[PDB]
């Protein structure tokens, strides 16, 4: 269960597993920037 | 008796499909 | 910016199509792309160790990446009992800021890096209708594929060695010091027959020939790198394929399809490469299990049992079991005899392990469920199904890679001419 | 030594932070990663330096 | 001889309709 | 016995921002329907 | 362009009030201790 | 008849995609196009010849080609409309009492047809205990159908 | 029955080697195409 | 007479007047529907605790056609 | 040019034949007409097996009292399990008979005939002048008869499990699913089946819009009338994009449909809401799923023997 | 429950830490 040096950072880290399916998000929102061009 | 009509409606069936692929009428319609 | 429209041909949904002849761009795309896999490693890692209690079994509790750095033989004793777990955190810790670096790179590169690479760095341009540049990047990324198996042969022969599951009283780690390196062994698996009771490539049951093999493929590797860094296709190799980059990927396509549909079959099968204790029984060892703990605990009760014979004339158990009979683990075979298990070692010969092994290994079947409730879902079944459902998908896209690369270098990749259509120009009814 | 690794860590991921927001930004602008090469590698080498340091305050936790 | 009534029922729908159209297309085939 | 856990805070909460993002794309969504079917109409 | 309460006016709003109270309906039942 | 119409949906799309003309720099083929256009977008001697030689025999008539499309799934639902009409009035084919009486005549003569039979029994048996609360019906389990027994 | 192996294995082994074979002899270039 | 394009009520004023201030009575009004209890005595939904009743333990059957009415009124306990 | 290989090689690749063979078709035609020779072959006079490997041989040949419903090929024995089990391996020609050889052998032939239609197809394609996606759209059912016939038996490890070739067979097939994994609340089950409806009815609506237009205009006359009916003006305006998103829908549908059938195979599960609903002081009120799990718990009980002599 | 209230509010921040960039780019008018 994580050092204990580094228990109360236990939170952040249940959010880094789902970074990855955000960035593929990231690129239609850039794409929603320029009108879909 | 029934083994026999089955082979027979089978055997016509395929006949009609070979019949169909090799005799069929030329299609100048649209070629 | 990004391009148009008009000026590329491409709509957005095939942007990425774009960059094929921007050598820059393709680079910084592909760093990226490396920047994130290593930091979902990374990441995903972190995440298991932090929800992981050593007194539980890993197969328990849904953790796919620790039983790899476990097998490695890293803060695990005799039979897979965890002892520490620091190195779990170093390891994602320094693959997260791997992924900081990969990540930066490919911005950069993406961003800034000039847009063609081959006007001002020679050395590193390409172009895909070359048949030599093409090569030496072959051979170099070959030569780092042998440079890895070899550091995985140094760690199983220098560094602590590896877990054997193998061991007498159960799996342990143990230092792997003389590798089978015979030619006849070690090619024998890929001639093997991919059907039941051979297992083309799953039957590997110990690690002296997994470490011989890892030899083997990194020596072949370092020497056709270098035979490609020096040397250019031969004509007929140059009539059989098609130069072009959208030839290449649908070639690695293919072929991380049939990658996929091995480690899918393989994850399923075999329990040496991947040791019951973590990952959890097979489903045949788990039919196993359940037979020989009925028969124990009926012979003990007193009220064989269900024992017959195989086709082939071997002795195996009864009911429906008996199509898993090609089953062999290390809590099994000390009862095995010459033909198939002895009744009197089956009788008077188990000990107390093998027999808690075969009650622990009765009630974690696969069975599961996609609502996760119950006959809980074996690691074994998510990676069998993830990796056949990938593959699957990367053969499709072979298929369809292929066959527009193909058009292309034809010429009729965008449609008919109109103006000369090739079955005009045909005999009539075909 | 708990607290001092603990806030190193998290002025570790602040600076992060504000460096992943800002390098994208500074390399999209036009005429801006020539003009602001020195911020940019500064944060870089805070960014290295601060996790040797977390690195060393473990070793000693 | 088993199910006589069937068997006439099939022999009857395999040999009116097929002679009906035998019929049509040799009578058309003339134009 | 069977009343609701959450007080009515969260309740506004949670209004406001389902009730201003739908108010808001009901209109984008038939803009092309509506800008088609006028070519479409005086036409044939 | 000027004139309000149109044939489309009916037809969004009829649809648009019950599903929002629907909506309204749910999120409450989800907090529900059972 | 759900099975074919699905199949004409997808082979008609493939070969009408697959056989477009080239009348578009462009890479892609969807901008290509007009709703003004005077002549069709694909050529139908290519596709007729493709499919002529692939399978055998090939439309060459697009009115024949789409009026087919309408008219298989149509019939097809309306044979089974006709179907539940029939069933509705418990006329179930259900028998085919010689292979029943082969069967209850000797015990060693098994088709899938009986084993469907027998899952029928299991499924009636075991289902109607709370699918019809109006009829209470309380089955011991002495008398529940099971594979034990047989 | 070892004949029958023998001349299945021969069956398939000639008819595998005969689209090796076809494969190999320049494919790509016979197309209706010009390029 | 010309049914206004979607786009002019989107940047009106009136309209996001009238509305930002009138689905939020909707949706409180929805949440007190069924947060107050309404709901159950309006639709005849059986609470947790009531499904169950004293003389009763096990699903309701109606059996009968023109006193349904009654029935129901008994079963339900009410 | 005029070189034995040269004149097979024009012959083979010739596009004046009735019948295109090409190099996949050299490989396909033996491979399906062994296929198909011994199938009629089995269903016609073959002998019982034994499926279940328990000495309780199952008829499915016409000679032996069948009809063309009832009838089928059974699959291979029990016994065998995974085993690879050729003609020239079992003892004697009447014990490979018994067992079920002629199962693996028209399945493994026919698969391999599949394939290489697939490839052919993009073969004659290329040598047309065509483009080359048609075998992707092939390539669902291929995908769909590959898990069914060979994918479930290896993660089930027999080929018992496979799927009998008849009528009755796969009914009985489909019941056995519905019994053991509960196919029909999975996912990738409903998704096929919206496929196949979707399929159905943008043919049947294609079809009637198109043979309307005909007149003695094909998409602009027509697109008045959609955007009216059933509102949703200017969504497949392109006749191009229309005809993509038809090629489309039942692929995907399939591929997802059988994408599912192969993770069963490795058996997950289907969904599963027993016993969901619970008021208070713990009793069990029940719901349609539990309605589906009581008829899929007889169900299973009647397939299993358990006692078997 | 102040671990529910920091895993909102930190899946909350890195969520927008992604459109900030984009939104930034947009109104300095960037080459995005
Ligand atoms: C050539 C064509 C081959 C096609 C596959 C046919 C064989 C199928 C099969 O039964 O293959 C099984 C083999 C594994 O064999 C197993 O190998 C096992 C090895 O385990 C044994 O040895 C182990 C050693 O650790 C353990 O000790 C273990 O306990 C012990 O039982 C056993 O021998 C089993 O009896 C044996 O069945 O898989 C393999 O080798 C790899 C096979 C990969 C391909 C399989 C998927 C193909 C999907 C095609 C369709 C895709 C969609 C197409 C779209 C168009
Ligand atoms: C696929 C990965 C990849 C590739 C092909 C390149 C290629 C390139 N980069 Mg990029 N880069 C990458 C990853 C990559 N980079 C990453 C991950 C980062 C982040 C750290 C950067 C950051 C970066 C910057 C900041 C710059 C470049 C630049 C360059 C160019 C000049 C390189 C140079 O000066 O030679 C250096 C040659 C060396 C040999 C030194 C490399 C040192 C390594 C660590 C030693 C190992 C290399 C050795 C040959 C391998 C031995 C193998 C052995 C074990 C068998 C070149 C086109 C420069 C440029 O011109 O911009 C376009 C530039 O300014 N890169
Ligand atoms: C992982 C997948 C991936 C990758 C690596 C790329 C990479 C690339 N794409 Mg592709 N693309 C993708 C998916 C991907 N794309 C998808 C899914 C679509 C469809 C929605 C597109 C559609 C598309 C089009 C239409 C175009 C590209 C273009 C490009 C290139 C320019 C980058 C860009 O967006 O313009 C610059 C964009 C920006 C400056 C705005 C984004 C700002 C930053 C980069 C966001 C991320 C910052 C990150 C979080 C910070 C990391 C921290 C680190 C610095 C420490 C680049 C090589 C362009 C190109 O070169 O074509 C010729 C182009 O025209 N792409
Ligand atoms: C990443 C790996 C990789 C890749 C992509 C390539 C790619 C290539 N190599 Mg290199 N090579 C490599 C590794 C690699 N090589 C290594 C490790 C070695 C050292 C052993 C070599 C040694 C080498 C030589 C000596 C030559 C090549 C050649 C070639 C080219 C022709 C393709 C070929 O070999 O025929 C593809 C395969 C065939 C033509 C025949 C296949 C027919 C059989 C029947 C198929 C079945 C395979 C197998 C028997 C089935 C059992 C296995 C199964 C269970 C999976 C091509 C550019 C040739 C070339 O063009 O000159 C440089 C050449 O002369 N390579
Ligand atoms: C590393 C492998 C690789 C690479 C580098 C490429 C690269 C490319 N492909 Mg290929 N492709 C691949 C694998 C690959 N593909 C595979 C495995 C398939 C089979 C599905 C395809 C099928 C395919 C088609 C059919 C087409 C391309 C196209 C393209 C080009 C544009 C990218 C694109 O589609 O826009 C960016 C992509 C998107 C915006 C789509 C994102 C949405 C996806 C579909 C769903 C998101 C994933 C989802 C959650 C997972 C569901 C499945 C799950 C069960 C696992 C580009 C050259 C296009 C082209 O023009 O080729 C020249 C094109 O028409 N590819
Ligand atoms: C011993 C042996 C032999 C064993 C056999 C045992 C046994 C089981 C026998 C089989 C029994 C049997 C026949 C069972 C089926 C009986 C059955 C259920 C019948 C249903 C009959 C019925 C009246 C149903 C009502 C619905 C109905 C009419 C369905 C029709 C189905 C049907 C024919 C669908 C079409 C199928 C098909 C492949 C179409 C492809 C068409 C095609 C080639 C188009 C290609 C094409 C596309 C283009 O886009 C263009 C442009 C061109 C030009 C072009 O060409
Ligand atoms: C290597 C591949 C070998 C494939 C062999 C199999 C090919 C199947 C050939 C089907 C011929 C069907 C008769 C068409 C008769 C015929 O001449 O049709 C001709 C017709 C084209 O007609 P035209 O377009 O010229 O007609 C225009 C009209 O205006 C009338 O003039 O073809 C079609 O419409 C599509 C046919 C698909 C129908 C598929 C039916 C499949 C049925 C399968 C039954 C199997 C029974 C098995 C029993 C055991
Ligand atoms: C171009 C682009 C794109 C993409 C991109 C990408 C994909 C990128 C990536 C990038 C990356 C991939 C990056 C990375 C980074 C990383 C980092 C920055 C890291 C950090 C780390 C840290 C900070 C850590 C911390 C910690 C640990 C170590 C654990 C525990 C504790 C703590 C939490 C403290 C797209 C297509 C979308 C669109 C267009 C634009
Ligand atoms: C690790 C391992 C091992 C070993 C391994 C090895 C030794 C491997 C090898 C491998 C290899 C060594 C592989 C190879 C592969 C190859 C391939 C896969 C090929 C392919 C080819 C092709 C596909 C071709 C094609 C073609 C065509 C058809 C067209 C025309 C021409 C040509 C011919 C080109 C051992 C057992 C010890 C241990 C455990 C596991
Ligand atoms: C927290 C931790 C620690 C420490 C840590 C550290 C100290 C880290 C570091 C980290 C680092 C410090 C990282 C780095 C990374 C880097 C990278 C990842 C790079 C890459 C590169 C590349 C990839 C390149 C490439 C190239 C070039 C440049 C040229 C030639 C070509 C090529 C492409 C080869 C301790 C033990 C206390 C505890 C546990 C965990
Ligand atoms: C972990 C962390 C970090 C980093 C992070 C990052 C870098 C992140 C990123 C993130 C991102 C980068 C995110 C993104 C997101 C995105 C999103 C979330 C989107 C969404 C979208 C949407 C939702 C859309 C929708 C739509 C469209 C498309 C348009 C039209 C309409 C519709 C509705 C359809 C560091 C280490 C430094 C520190 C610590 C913390
Ligand atoms: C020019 C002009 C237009 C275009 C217009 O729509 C109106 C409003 C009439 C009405 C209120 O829609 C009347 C609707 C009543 C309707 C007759 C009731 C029966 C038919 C349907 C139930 C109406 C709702 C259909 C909707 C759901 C599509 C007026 C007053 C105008 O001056
Ligand atoms: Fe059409």
């Amino acid at each position: 269960k994580l050092p204990e040096a580094y228990a109360p950072f236990a939170p952040i880290v249940d959010v880094l597993p789902v970074i990855p399916v955000f960035f593929i998000l990231l690129a239609f929102v850039w794409q929603a920037a320029v009108s879909f061009r | 008796m029934e083994a026999l009509v089955y082979t027979f409606l089978l055997v016509g069936t395929l006949g009609i499909i070979f019949f169909s692929i090799f005799f069929r009428d030329p299609p100048r319609m649209i070629k | 910016g990004g391009r148009d429209q008009e000026t590329t041909g491409f709509a957005w949904w095939s942007g990425n199509a774009r960059l094929i002849n921007l050598s820059g761009k393709l680079l910084g795309a592909h760093v990226a792309h490396a920047g994130l896999i290593v930091f979902w490693a990374g990441a995903m890692n972190l995440f298991e160790v932090s929800h992981f209690v050593p007194e539980k079994p890993m197969y328990e509790q849904g953790l796919i990446l620790l039983p790899h750095i476990a097998t490695l033989g890293y803060g695990v004793g005799p039979g897979g009992e965890i002892i520490d777990t620091f190195p779990y955190f170093v390891s994602g810790v320094l693959h997260l800021i791997s992924s900081a670096v990969l990540g930066f790179g490919g911005v950069y590169h993406s961003l800034i890096g000039p847009e063609t690479l081959e006007e001002s760095y020679p050395f590193f341009g390409y172009v895909w209708k070359d048949k030599n540049k093409m090569t030496n990047i072959l051979g170099y990324h070959l030569i780092m594929l042998g440079l890895g198996a070899w550091l995985l042969v140094w760690k199983a022969m220098y560094f602590g060695g590896v877990y054997d599951t193998w061991a007498p009283g159960g799996g342990d780690v143990r230092v792997i010091t003389n590798p089978t390196t015979n030619a006849a062994v070690i090619f024998g698996y890929l001639v093997k027959s991919p059907f039941g009771g051979d297992g083309w490539i799953c039957s590997v049951d110990n690690m002296e020939d997994i470490i011989g093999g890892h030899i083997w493929i990194g020596t072949l590797e370092i020497l056709g790198g270098i035979w490609h860094i020096y040397t250019t296709p031969w004509p007929w190799a140059r009539r059989a394929f098609v130069w072009s980059g959208e030839a290449y990927l649908s070639y690695s396509l293919g072929a991380i399809g049939v990658m996929g549909f091995i480690a899918c079959c393989m994850s399923w099968f075999n329990n040496t490469a991947y040791p019951s204790e973590f990952y959890g029984p097979t489903g045949p060892e788990a039919s196993q299990s359940q037979a020989f703990t009925f028969l124990v605990r009926d012979q003990r009760l007193g009220a064989g049992k269900y024992l017959m014979r195989s086709p082939t004339g071997e002795i195996i158990f009864g009911g429906e079991t008996m199509r898993f009979w090609d089953f062999r683990g290390p809590w099994l075979e000390p009862l095995r005899g010459p033909n198939g298990l002895d009744l009197n070692k089956l009788k008077n010969d188990i000990q107390p392990w093998q027999e808690r092994r075969a009650a622990e290994y009765m009630t974690h079947a696969p069975l599961g469920s996609l609502n996760s409730v119950g006959g809980f879902v074996s690691p074994r079944s998510w990676l069998a199904c993830s990796h056949f459902c990938l593959g699957f998908f990367f053969f499709i896209g072979h298929l369809w890679h292929a066959g527009r690369a193909r058009a292309a270098a034809a010429g009729f990749e965008k449609g008919i001419d109109r103006f000369d259509e090739p079955v005009l120009s045909m005999r009539p009814l075909d | 030594m708990t607290s001092i690794l603990q806030v190193a860590l998290l002025a570790l991921i602040f600076v992060s932070f504000a460096l992943v927001v800002g390098v994208p930004v500074v390399f999209a602008t036009p005429n801006g990663w020539t003009d602001n090469k020195g911020a940019v590698f500064s944060g870089l080498s805070l960014w290295l330096l601060l996790v040797f340091v977390v690195g060393i305050l473990n070793s000693f936790v | 001889e088993v199910n006589i009534y069937g068997l006439t029922a099939t022999a009857l729908f395999i040999i009116i309709p097929t002679s009906f159209l035998l019929i049509l297309y040799v009578k058309t085939a003339s134009t | 016995v069977g009343d609701v856990n959450a007080p009515i805070e969260y309740a506004v909460g949670a209004a406001i921002l389902v009730s201003l993002v739908a108010t808001a794309i009901i209109p984008i969504v038939l803009n092309p329907g509506q800008q088609a079917a006028d070519k479409i109409f005086n036409a044939k | 362009v000027y004139p309000i309460f149109t044939v489309r006016w009916l037809a969004i709003h009829g649809i648009a009030v019950p599903t929002i109270f629907f909506l309204g309906a749910i999120t409450a039942m989800q907090f529900i201790q059972r | 008849g759900v099975l074919g119409a699905a199949l004409l949906c997808a082979i008609h799309g493939a070969t009408v995609e697959n056989t477009l003309f080239e009348d578009g720099d462009g890479a892609n083929t969807f901008r290509a196009f007009n709703p003004t256009q005077a002549e069709e977008t694909y050529s139908m001697v290519t596709a007729n010849r493709f499919w002529s030689q692939i399978f055998g025999v090939a439309f060459s008539n697009k009115r024949w080609l789409h009026f087919f499309m309408l008219l298989v799934p149509v019939t097809g639902l309306w044979m089974s409309a006709i179907g539940v009409v029939g069933l509705a009035l418990n006329l179930r084919a259900y028998d085919f009492v010689s292979q029943e009486i082969r069967a209850a005549e000797d015990p060693e003569f098994e088709t899938f047809y009986t084993k469907n039979i027998l899952l029928n029994e299991g499924i009636r048996a075991w289902m109607a205990a709370q699918d019809q609360p109006h009829e209470r019906l309380v089955f011991p389990e002495e008398v529940l159908p099971r594979g034990n027994a047989l | 029955m070892l004949t029958l192996k023998i001349f299945v294995y021969t069956v398939v082994t000639f008819f595998v080697c005969l689209f090796i074979f076809g494969f190999l002899s320049n494919d790509p270039a016979r197309n209706p195409g010009k390029n | 007479p010309v049914e206004r394009p979607f786009s002019d009520i989107l940047t009106s004023i009136r309209y996001w007047v009238i509305h930002s201030i009138t689905v939020p009575a909707l949706f409180i009004a929805g949440w007190l529907f069924v947060s107050t209890g309404l709901a159950y005595d309006v639709f005849g939904t059986p609470r947790p605790n009531e499904y169950f009743t004293e003389d009763r333990q096990e699903a309701p059957l109606i059996t009968d056609r023109f006193n349904a009415l009654e029935q129901v009124k008994k079963l339900s306990g009410n | 040019n005029s070189s034995l290989w040269a004149r097979f090689c024009e012959w083979i690749t010739s596009t004046e034949n009735r019948l295109y063979i090409g190099w996949f078709g050299v490989i396909m035609i033996p491979c399906l007409l062994t296929a198909t020779s011994v199938f009629i072959i089995a269903f016609i006079a073959a002998p019982p097996v034994d499926i279940d490997g328990i000495r309780e041989p199952v008829s499915g040949s016409l000679l032996y009292g069948n009809n063309i419903i009832t009838g089928a090929v059974i699959p291979t024995s029990n016994a065998i399990g995974l085993h690879f089990y050729p003609i020239w391996e079992a003892a004697s020609l009447d014990e490979w008979l018994y067992n079920g050889g002629p199962y693996q052998l028209i399945v493994c032939h026919f698969l391999l005939g599949v394939y290489c239609y697939m490839g052919r197809e993009w073969e004659l394609s290329f040598r047309l002048g065509m483009r080359p996606w048609i075998a992707v759209a092939y390539s669902a059912p291929v995908a769909a008869a590959s898990a069914v016939f060979l994918v479930y038996p290896i993660g089930q490890g027999s080929f018992s499990d496979g799927m009998p070739l008849g009528i009755s067979g796969t009914f009985n097939f489909m019941i056995v699913f519905q019994a053991e994994h509960n196919i029909l609340m999975h996912p990738f089950h409903m998704l096929g089946v919206a496929g196949v409806f979707g399929g159905s009815l943008f043919s049947a609506m294609h079809g009637s819009l198109v043979t309307s237009s005909l007149i003695r205009y094909n998409i602009v006359a027509a697109h008045g009338y959609f955007g009216r009916l059933i509102f949703q003006y200017a969504s497949f305006n392109n006749s191009r994009s229309l005809h993509f998103f038809l090629a489309a829908w039942p692929v995907i549908g399939i591929w997802f449909t059988a994408l599912g059938l192969s993770t069963m195979a490795f058996n997950l599960n289907g969904f599963n809401f027993n016993q969901s609903v619970v008021d208070s002081q713990g009793r069990v009120l029940n719901t349609w799923a539990d309605i589906i799990n009581r008829a899929n718990l007889g169900m299973e009980v009647m397939h299993e023997r358990n006692a078997h002599n | 429950n102040i671990e529910l209230a920091l895993t909102l509010v930190s899946l909350v921040l890195v969520v927008s830490a992604g459109p900030l960039v984009v939104v930034l780019l947009s109104a300095r008018g960037g080459n995005l």
